[PDB]
């Protein structure tokens, strides 16, 4: 919910933010740092299931 | 006394097995309602360790000497915080959590400077050891030292936005040493100052 | 995509080679000898101001 | 370390020193670190973390290139493939050795 | 290691844990030599596992999935195998679990990281038995599209942040 | 003489462009970097690509075992992973766990496989969250 | 006043003869019970008397003599009396696999290994005590413990290698006793 949230107000306004990009750098440190941390850890989930997976889709077929 | 401890099984008087946990005394012992954790703490160093005696392993364990630290320092992304002390440590804690998760203990005497590379995931630490050593989170390993040509000690260090420049100043030789990081050699000594450095800092 | 999935898809296949070799290492482990020889050679030698 | 006097000549080094250093608050010609080599060995960065139930950092502890030393072009040419100028460029780097 | 003498006797008293992995310990003055097909034989987790293949409800293996920490998590699925004595119906349960938690979208964190670790542990044994296949196939699916959804929402988020910075 | 005869008949068949046939032969002359030019050959063309995994099954048992540790070399250059990851392919998903485990040398080949198959596998997911920015424009776009 | 009676073989007779004195001398004076051995019946018999403060000590007390009986040590089969999770566990080899002759001789060489080494390896890491009669096997341990060690023994009966029977058990206990 909030990702889409993040996602529509970037999208619209992020050309306007950026001419005044030098007094909004606390506040985008401090989003994107949040932003970063959920991430991280889901690439490092989701991937390994879905390659894994994949791998064994794979073994199936050769058989 | 001796720092060591040891468990019996009090009818029978059978000695478990025993452990030593440092060379100061152990001040406090408690134990939980399971009895599985056992709490010792020693305050000659301030360390505080729980003891899992059926799993041959350790839960919590740590260690700060008292009026120890001098620096301070800030990750760019705000997430960990690495310090020194005059003990010789380098610590980074995790503001989140709060606790250590990783010590370098290379350096030999107190650090006086600490500071993270603007961009990189790389602390950057000056000390009286008369060396200024940069390790990296990514392989936790010291993989760049810098030395002055002449015996001197350090007092403060400052690092570039870059992170090509790396800089430092003296308590006795009343000269600024500069080095490059990528290379390691000495690229110059800015001389003119009267008087130890008090402080340096570079324009972000 | 693609050229990121090709390489995702030979990290899953080594992982998995890698986990079959290590558990062929546990059924030899005597032990005390091959241990040490696992040890012996997975020692890297690295240059370091002390 | 099989030389007793050595061994006990070394330790009242190290008791006076520290007294000594304390005395001028840390102020003292330093010595120079000199360079050794160290071993590393090929298993999971989390041994050199503290001890905590969780993990932040995931690394080989080694680097690729440690691991497998690569040449400097990056390719390896057998016998039979090198032509004229690699079989040159070979000797000539060898009397230049 | 710790020191143990040679002297010290072979059984010390336990304790049991935070937690029973095990549901029944004893069935006041009863005895303690019984032959087999008394104690308990398995765990609370797998009974739990084979009640839902007949309701279709894993609710309650949920909870204590979601209670039983990281150590013994790892038992538990590593117990699941048929080598330490966890029938290949049972896990045909944990595989109709995870994609239950799939359907609801919620606890997705957890569901991505308990089929991690399954994974991990009988990847082996898992292309060799056919029913555990269309679990899968069901499974591949929904993890593909779910994570491709978020990861383009995560990407373009960061991307524009980024370009903010220079 | 035998080489000769071999190398002849290598020469012709790179001139006549039939990468697909020479592929085979130079494997058994132990010519990795010949080899290596041949597969970015192969992949260029269009036809030649899709035929790549067929023509690697035709291969004998010692080839396969000779081209596996070719691919070692080629994944350590970033310039040359992307044809050595493409071989690897054909060979995790076309053979079988178990044989894998029966190649000669295979245990020291893949402890240097794993380390530069990461360092790829991040490079390309920074590509991955710089190529977003295509979308940016395109919402922006007039 | 309550008697329970347990029998011994030809086998054991004579190993209660000389630990008499050491089966004898916890029961009367810190379980405060009457001992008697007939020498007719061949039976050993347990009684409670005036001096008897608790009534738990009947059950511990059939417990030690039964498993010194079984053939295990004096000082394991003390250690009932003292700790109560201890449990004693006992099932035939013919339950879990149907076999007949040869094959049956072939499970239990299984089981023992080469000189007693399979047996042995399983001992430590199980931490049980083990004790293997022909088709019954006996395994004195905790509640947890006691399952790690049949878990083993009964795949090692239905043929699978010793091999992979030692490291799903060592995988296993390592991750038993972390709780939490």
């Amino acid at each position: 919910f909030y990702l889409l949230w993040t996602h529509k107000l970037l999208m619209l306004h992020g050309q306007k933010l950026k001419s005044r990009a030098g007094t909004l750098l606390p506040v985008i440190q401090f989003l994107q740092k949040s932003i970063q941390r959920h991430l991280d850890d889901l690439s490092k989930l989701c991937s390994w299931n879905h390659y894994n997976m994949q791998y064994a889709l794979a073994v199936s077929k050769q058989r | 006394a001796s720092g060591i401890f040891h468990l019996h099984e009090l009818p029978e008087f059978n000695l478990i097995h025993s452990l030593s946990i440092s060379d100061q005394s152990i001040a406090s012992v408690a134990i939980n309602s399971s009895g599985d954790w056992i709490a010792f703490g020693c305050s000659g160093l301030g360390q505080l360790l729980v003891w899992e005696w059926q799993s041959e392993s350790y839960v919590l364990k740590q260690q700060g000497h008292f009026n120890s630290m001098v620096a301070l320092a800030y990750s760019p992304d705000g997430q960990y915080i690495v310090t020194g002390g005059d003990d010789g440590k380098v610590k980074v804690w995790n503001t989140l959590s709060g606790f250590c998760f990783v010590t370098f203990t290379e350096h030999s005497s107190g650090v006086t400077g600490v500071t993270f590379t603007a961009t990189g995931y790389v602390v950057v630490t000056s000390s009286m050891d008369g060396t200024v050593r940069a390790f990296d989170l990514h392989r936790y390993r010291n993989f760049r030292t810098f030395t002055s040509p002449r015996p001197t000690q350090f007092s403060c260090v400052a690092v570039d936005a870059s992170g090509e420049i790396v800089s430092a100043g003296a308590q006795d030789s009343f000269e600024i040493f500069v080095w490059s990081m990528q290379t390691g050699r000495l690229l110059d000594v800015l001389s003119g100052h009267e008087g130890p450095i008090s402080g340096l800092c570079f324009n972000p | 995509s693609q050229v990121r999935d090709v390489i995702g898809f030979n990290m899953a296949g080594l992982d998995y080679l890698k986990r079959e070799c290590e558990a062929k290492s546990e059924v030899m482990f005597s032990h005390l000898e091959e241990k040490k020889r696992k040890r012996k050679k997975r020692e890297k030698l690295i240059l370091t101001l002390t | 370390e099989e030389n007793p006097e050595h061994v006990e000549i070394q330790k009242m080094m190290d008791s006076l020193f520290l007294k000594l250093d304390a005395l001028s608050n840390f102020h003292f010609i330093p010595k120079p670190p000199v360079p050794e080599i160290k071993v590393v060995s090929n298993l999971p960065a989390i041994t050199m973390e503290e001890v905590a139930p969780v993990s932040v950092s995931d690394a080989a502890l080694l680097a690729p290139e440690e691991i497998k030393e690569k040449n400097k072009a990056g390719d390896i040419k057998t016998a039979a493939e090198k032509t004229a100028t690699d079989k040159k460029r070979e000797r000539r780097k060898k009397k230049y050795q | 290691p710790p020191k143990v003498p040679k002297s010290a006797p072979f059984f010390i008293p336990t304790i049991p844990g935070l937690v029973p992995r095990y549901a029944a310990p004893e069935q006041p003055q009863q005895s303690k030599v019984v032959n087999l097909g008394v104690l308990a034989q398995k765990s609370d987790f797998c009974l739990k596992l084979e009640e839902g293949l007949v309701n279709n409800k894993y609710d309650t293996a949920l909870n204590l999935l979601k209670e039983s920490g990281p150590s013994g998590i790892e038992t538990e699925l590593r117990s699941l195998s048929p080598d330490c004595g966890g029938s290949i119906e049972v896990m045909q349960s944990f595989l109709k679990m995870i994609g239950m938690m799939l359907d609801r979208k919620r606890d997705f964190e957890l569901a991505q990281a308990y089929l991690a670790l399954f994974l991990k542990l009988h990847l082996k044994m898992l292309p060799s038995e056919p029913v555990l296949l269309e679990e899968i196939t069901n499974l591949s699916s929904q993890v593909e599209e779910n994570w491709t959804h978020l990861q383009s929402l995560f990407n373009q988020s960061m991307c524009i942040l980024n370009y903010l910075k220079s | 003489e035998e080489q000769v005869v071999r190398q002849q008949e290598l020469d012709n068949l790179l001139h006549e462009k039939r990468y697909l046939r020479a592929l085979g032969l130079a494997i058994s002359l132990d010519r990795p970097h010949t080899v290596l030019t041949v597969i970015q050959a192969i992949r260029r063309d269009p036809e030649a690509c899709e035929k790549l995994e067929a023509t690697m099954l035709r291969l004998r048992r010692d080839q396969k075992e000779a081209l596996l540790r070719f691919c070692v070399t080629w994944n350590t250059n970033s310039r040359h992973c992307h044809e050595a990851q493409a071989v690897l392919g054909v060979l995790l998903r076309r053979e079988a766990p178990e044989e894998l485990l029966a190649y000669e040398g295979v245990r020291a080949a893949l402890e240097a496989l794993l380390p530069y198959t990461e360092r790829h596998f991040q490079r390309l997911s920074r590509t991955l969250q710089a190529a977003a920015f295509l979308d940016f424009l395109w919402h922006n776009m007039k | 006043e309550e008697t329970r009676k347990i029998p011994v073989p030809a086998n054991r007779y004579t190993p209660l003869k000389e630990n008499w004195m050491k089966i004898f001398t916890p029961i009367v004076e810190h379980l405060g019970l009457q001992i008697r051995f007939n020498l007719k019946s061949r039976n050993v018999e347990i009684r409670t008397c005036k001096e008897t403060k608790d009534v738990s000590a009947l059950t511990k007390a059939a417990d030690f003599v039964k498993a010194f009986i079984l053939g295990f040590q004096v000082e394991d089969a003390l250690a009932l009396i003292r700790l109560d999770d201890l449990f004693l566990e006992s099932f035939e080899i013919t339950d879990v696999k149907p076999l007949k002759g040869d094959h049956l001789s072939r499970a239990i060489g299984r089981i023992a290994g080469k000189g007693g080494k399979t047996k042995f390896t399983i001992e430590n890491v199980t931490r049980t005590r083990i004790v293997l009669a022909d088709v019954k096997v006996h395994i004195l341990g905790s509640f947890q413990n006691i399952k790690m060690a049949r878990t083993a023994i009964c795949n090692l009966i239905l043929g699978n290698p010793p091999s992979k029977v030692y490291g799903n058990i060592r995988a296993v206990a390592s991750r038993s006793a972390d709780r939490f």
